[PDB]
């Protein structure tokens, strides 16, 4: 016939989290569809407004400040903390990796 | 006579390409359906004017949903309107559904 | 004894507990199907449906409804009544900014 | 030449940032995209995930299931000041509302 | 002005304001707070009150989806 | 004094019957002026850190109009004539 | 010859172009857009200020001020619906009481 | 001297379609400013979901189709009728005339 058309989609990258955070529990394929709805949407949403933050700055370039504030703008109090606590490691650790 | 000179895109006056063209199905959300999904929703009792009232509010949620959609349908030139057309259109309305595409 | 008789409110209780537990649609599923199709004459004529794009809409009307039902409620007891009412819908929806 | 490893493994990251990079670039967000950006956006959408798929697990493991589904996703978040925010204005599929009944509602003991 | 300056100095010191950012900030807090009167009323009027009460306030701003 | 550190309490009891007034309300409960003051506070606490993270973000140490009118579109209440 | 000449219009065809290009919407803008979305402004626009003027008219005024623009939009059940969501500086609201809050007769 | 940025604005525009409309009627400068906010506002909602479109329909280029997709979508009943019919126009003209 033809193999069916490439569909990209999160549901690897979410089974690896869930293993590293629920190592005995699993996933339905709806849940695995809210997953990514959620993934696709608050990208959406931080870049949106990063699009916006380097645009009223008349800056060509989203940098990792773009991202962080975004975030800070976007992310309720205690998990818009970690969040930035989880880039700026991994960022930093990225950087000193080359 | 009529009214509009130029109603070819439209493609309205169809008939007999197989059964189809439709009834009047409002009535099929029934009293027992709107009691049901006003169960979930905390209430314990129910005036009788509810539920046409309902059916009313019903039908311009789907007007609006639908109406979005089929723009989407007909601005990919498709003749079928998919799930995410649907998701599309509710993003729109600020009623974000997770778990059918996007 | 008589034949049980549960007093009015119980069972109503009871029905809440039940479907505010459970997660399954409950318009039943052809009557929406055809009542989609039948408004989407108005907007074009011989539209297909992906099934997904009506479970997609079926999904989105009635968590529409349960949430107007859970606001309506609140204006019912605001109003120191346990009957819920159109004039309850009615100010939910202009609130909300639905309607003017 | 090569002995190439990810952009992911290099940030200690699950989540993939060339594909995220990839995104930022074809998504019209802005003319570039400097090298820190998809990293930092990529280790974001791997905490929040993290985060839902936690509460979720323990809603799972509270019904004596294995597997999460959309009812646990939406128990967790509902359930969760700051995520219940972050999703106001989002409906999860086949989730179902809190088990929440008015006290006025209830008969007098 | 007071009022949002100080506000302001929770989240960083020593803060100056264009006159129109301040301008900017009462235009849009009364105009927010004019329309909550509007729908606060309606919900005391549902009541069948004519005096507005703090929970006709809180009604209006749950219904609005401003409060849980 | 306590309504230099109170500034809340200069939002007066005359200016919210006014706002009152505006919003077609004829008779008001004693207990609207705090609850007013405790919904203001809330309003201008979420615009105002919005408009200073965009204050912070250019690397500036006044807030300007746009920071305010790029705040309150972010928080659904667009506002016309600031510099929209 | 000028873009917006040749379209017909008060609105700068050139200026809407560039703001598509540079504004991040899409990798390229066809020529019709731009000449299409400025003559949408100017519809708008000029409905807005067709109403805006006969308000302050009927005020015995020259000049349009936020009130006779935001009495054009809030009596307008379309521009109303279109601008449900934004404040009109200075504006007000519409002269407006609940029947029940008036004295009987 | 000579700076205050050169900052653009819509407002010899508005000047231009207000002496059409009503040519002894003249415009404060804070209603100025409310019609610069206005044309911005829509600017950006319309453009917003041109982009969408052409992004969900993996195009390229925002052509006049997006915009009137656009321009059904964003507005109400009777104005998306004449926003439509003017932007039509505005297009068969501007191609006749070359
Ligand atoms: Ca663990
Ligand atoms: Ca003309
Ligand atoms: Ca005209
Ligand atoms: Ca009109
Ligand atoms: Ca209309
Ligand atoms: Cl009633
Ligand atoms: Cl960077
Ligand atoms: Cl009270
Ligand atoms: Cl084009
Ligand atoms: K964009």
């Amino acid at each position: 016939k033809r193999k069916r058309s490439r569909k990209e989609s999160y549901s690897i990258y979410v089974y690896k989290v869930l293993k590293q955070v629920h190592p005995d529990t699993g996933i339905s394929s709806k849940a695995m569809g809210i997953m990514n709805s959620f993934v696709n949407d608050i990208f959406e949403r931080i870049a949106g407004e990063a699009s916006r933050l380097a645009h009223y700055n008349k800056r060509s370039t989203i940098t990792s400040r773009e991202i962080q504030t975004a975030v800070r703008l976007l992310l309720p109090g205690e998990l818009a903390k970690h969040a930035v606590s989880e880039g700026t490691k991994a960022v930093t650790k990225y950087t000193s990796a080359k | 006579s009529g009214r509009g000179k130029g109603g070819k895109g439209l493609g309205k006056g169809g008939a007999k390409r197989h059964r189809k063209v439709l009834r009047d199905n409002i009535q099929g959300i029934t009293k027992p359906a709107i009691r049901r999904l006003a169960r979930r929703g905390g209430v314990k009792r129910i005036s009788g004017l509810i539920y046409e009232e309902t059916r009313g509010v019903l039908k311009v949620f789907l007007e609006n949903v639908i109406r979005d959609a089929v723009t989407y349908t007909e601005h990919a030139k498709r003749k079928t309107v998919t799930a995410m057309d649907v998701v599309y259109a509710l993003k729109r309305q600020g009623r974000t559904l997770y778990g059918f595409g996007g | 004894k008589k034949p049980h008789r549960y007093r009015p409110g119980t069972v109503a209780l009871r029905e809440i507990r039940r479907y505010q537990k459970s997660t399954e649609l409950l318009i039943r599923k052809l009557p929406f199907q055809r009542l989609v199709r039948e408004i989407a004459q108005d907007f074009k004529t011989d539209l297909r449906f992906q099934s997904s794009a009506v479970m997609a809409l079926q999904e989105a009307c009635e968590a529409y409804l349960v949430g107007l039902f859970e606001d309506t409620n609140l204006c019912a007891i605001h109003a120191k009544r346990v009957t819920i009412m159109p004039k309850d819908i009615q100010l939910a929806r202009r609130i909300r900014g639905e309607r003017a | 030449r090569a002995k190439a490893k990810t952009r992911s493994s290099r940030a200690g990251l699950q989540f993939p940032v060339g594909r995220v990079h990839r995104l930022l670039r074809k998504g019209n967000y802005s003319e570039r995209v400097g090298a820190g950006a998809p990293v930092y956006l990529a280790a974001v959408l791997e905490y929040l995930t993290a985060e839902i798929l936690e509460l979720a697990g323990n809603a799972a493991r509270d019904n004596k299931k294995t597997r999460i589904i959309p009812r646990h996703l939406q128990l967790a978040i509902r359930n969760d000041e700051e995520l219940n925010k972050l999703l106001g204005r989002v409906t999860i599929a086949q989730g179902g509302v809190l088990p929440n009944i008015q006290a006025v509602l209830l008969p007098k003991k």
